[PDB]
């Protein structure tokens, strides 16, 4: 009856995307626009933008219709 | 589709029971277009599914799975007790729906007990996607019912993230433990005052960039009531979850995946099976 | 996300032969309905494709000077709407001009580019009576356009994949110095890929990567190691074959000629009148 976390299993048909918490220390955030402090007040970070851009770049790259 | 019953009337449309629920110059209404465009690209057991859409002239009708009730009817009901297991089950269904939604970069932005519809088999789905918007591109702060609006939104946040949903989730969690709205403000100022008089007035250490919000004004400091005093009968894991959901810093506030990975859901007891959830 | 979108499922096709089959089916269905209604006035499917390409260019020109400034996402969505509509419908039933204006209207609304109807129809270079008439036609055809799209309104463009690929190249490919050089020329290639049928045949990530690699090859730079190392030999061969098909599609494309388009325009007006 105990719940157990299992991550969502969604096939992307493309290369693996590095996780959000690892983008800064891998050098990705060095090539994206830095969030202004007003953005940071509301919870906006450049990590989200970089993550979404990479996920779009890698989504369905090895898929054939 | 043969109509069976009248279900309700909304600001933008009207819902009848056909078994499905059918919801019916600028042109086609933009809320309907938004619901159509967002519910077609999603498929999760905890998100309301759009079955088919059709209309006439400048009006359209959307077909949805029929929903027996919502969380607000359960909360306001007085003949049913809400055990910790039921609260955990509702919380789990809400958080898995929200995790799937956030993974696809969508903010619901209208989370409240009425927008959390419940199947006849005890399955919870997030509904009313008329305010939902995709997030993650470098918005209006007048979103979310005021009783569930986050302090960043009340302070005039333009760009935000999943936190504006999570705060509402926290509010909903509170409404499940006390059976009454947690922070029932009348205006933006009153809502902020109640937030600060219950949870304290955050400093710069709890929120490094408070004073950067355009609608931010300085409030007097408050000795916020301790959460174990507010939620007396709750447990330590539940208190940690509440503290994570009600953190003033939106970046530090727990996400849906982080909340699902907390010990509150893993600890005994397990969530109540959907077929055994209470029915009004 | 694209990898579970409706565009991948219902609007990506295995071959352009199937696309031609759908267009011919539409043309012959209109012909049968017309002859049932009670000839040299009809148009062949290749002529319909010529007119469709001409009016896709017209939609591009309409969106390029639109005020307030229209984001690239709205334009791409409108053009994909036009292509999807005229896959299963004929230009001799629904006029392409009203259809492209309705495509722009619906794209603006769906993309969350909030613009009111009066300022949208003020962008048309017509008289106020003509603008009101155009608005009326657009409002008439909005629901029909939505129905012909099967209520699939979210369109995945290659612009965000392009940005993500550039970020990844800046981070993980130090062999290529200044990846931003590729931004311009690859952009050009993207434009050309928009004019062909590739938007219905492939994925946005593949289009973006094809544009980037074509720009690099034109610049005199190889990025095979990017695909092999940074990015399975069978998978690599599949990707290279997809890229080759992309380049062949862009090479074989021919713009519509002025005289042919004028003849087709008078013929189409005769069909509508
Ligand atoms: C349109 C779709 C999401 C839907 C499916 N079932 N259902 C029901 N069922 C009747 C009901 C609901 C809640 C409590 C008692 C009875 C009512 C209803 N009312 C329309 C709005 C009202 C405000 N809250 C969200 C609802 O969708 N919308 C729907």
């Amino acid at each position: 009856a105990l719940y157990e976390y299992q991550p969502l299993q969604i096939e992307t048909y493309g290369p693996h995307v590095p996780e959000l918490e690892m983008l800064g220390r891998l050098g990705y955030l060095n090539h994206v626009r830095a969030a202004s402090p007003q953005d940071l007040a509301g919870g906006y970070t450049s990590s989200l933008a970089c993550h979404r851009a990479l996920q779009d770049a890698f989504s369905g790259l090895f898929w054939q219709p | 589709y043969e109509k069976l019953d009248f279900l309700g009337e909304g600001q933008f449309a009207t819902v009848y029971k056909a078994i499905v629920a059918i919801k019916k110059k600028d042109g086609i209404n933009r809320t309907a277009l938004r619901e159509i465009k967002l519910l077609q690209e999603l498929s999760h057991p905890n998100i309301i599914g759009l079955l088919d859409a059709f209309g006439h002239k400048s009006n359209i009708s959307l077909v949805f799975d029929f929903m027996e009730t919502n969380l607000e009817v359960i909360i306001k009901d007085n003949s049913l007790v809400l055990t910790p297991s039921h609260i955990k089950a509702y919380m789990l269904m809400t958080l898995q729906g929200l995790e799937y939604l956030h993974q696809h970069w969508i903010l619901h932005r209208d989370l409240k007990p009425n927008n959390l519809l419940l199947d006849e088999n005890g399955v919870l789905k997030l509904a009313d996607f008329g305010l939902a918007k995709s997030f993650g591109s470098p918005y209006t702060h007048q979103v979310v019912t005021r009783w569930y609006r986050a302090p960043e939104l009340l302070f005039g946040a333009r760009m935000y993230g999943v936190g504006v949903d999570m705060w509402a989730v926290g509010c909903i969690l509170a409404e499940l433990l006390l059976r009454v709205p947690f922070l029932p403000g009348d205006s933006d100022l009153d809502q902020l005052t109640r937030i600060f008089e219950t949870l304290g007035t955050p400093t710069e250490e709890q929120w490094p960039d408070m004073c950067s919000l355009p609608d931010y004004v300085t409030f007097k400091s408050f000795p916020g009531i301790p959460l174990h005093h507010i939620f007396s009968a709750a447990g330590d894991d539940l208190l940690d979850l509440i503290q994570g959901l009600f953190l003033f810093n939106p970046c530090a506030r727990i996400t849906a995946t982080q909340a699902l990975k907390m010990k509150y859901f893993s600890n005994r007891p397990g969530p109540t099976p959907g077929c055994q959830l209470p029915r009004p | 996300m694209y990898h579970n979108s409706s565009q991948k499922r219902h609007w990506t096709f295995s071959s352009e032969e199937q696309l031609a089959r759908l267009r011919a089916d539409a043309n012959r269905k209109f012909r049968c309905k017309a002859v049932a209604n009670g000839d040299p006035v009809f148009l062949e499917p290749h002529e319909e494709m010529t007119l469709c390409k001409y009016y896709e260019k017209r939609l591009l020109e309409f969106c390029s000077v639109f005020k307030p400034a229209m984001p690239r996402s709205v334009v791409g969505t409108a053009c994909m709407y036009f292509k999807r509509f005229y896959l299963n419908n004929s230009v001799m039933e629904y006029h392409p001009r009203i259809i492209m204006l309705t495509c722009a209207f619906l794209a603006c609304k769906v993309d969350e580019f909030n613009v009111s109807s009066p300022q949208f129809v003020g962008n048309l270079r017509e008289s106020p009576l003509g603008q009101e008439k155009a608005l009326e036609q657009i409002l008439e055809y909005e629901l029909l356009l939505i129905q012909q799209l099967n209520f699939h309104l979210i369109v995945h463009n290659p612009y965000r994949p392009f940005e993500g690929f550039l970020i990844d190249l800046k981070t993980r490919y130090p062999i290529l110095e200044n990846p931003e050089i590729l931004r311009k020329t690859a952009d050009d290639f993207l434009n050309r890929i928009a004019l062909t049928d590739a938007y219905l045949l492939y994925t946005p990530s593949q289009i973006a990567l094809t544009a980037i690699l074509s720009s690099a090859s034109r610049a005199g730079i190889t990025m095979e190691s990017y695909l092999s190392e940074s990015l399975n030999r069978t998978c690599l061969s599949q990707l290279l074959d997809i890229m080759k098909s992309m380049r062949n599609l862009v090479k074989k494309y021919e713009p519509p000629r002025s005289e042919e388009v004028a003849v087709l325009k008078q013929k189409l007006e005769r069909c509508h009148s």
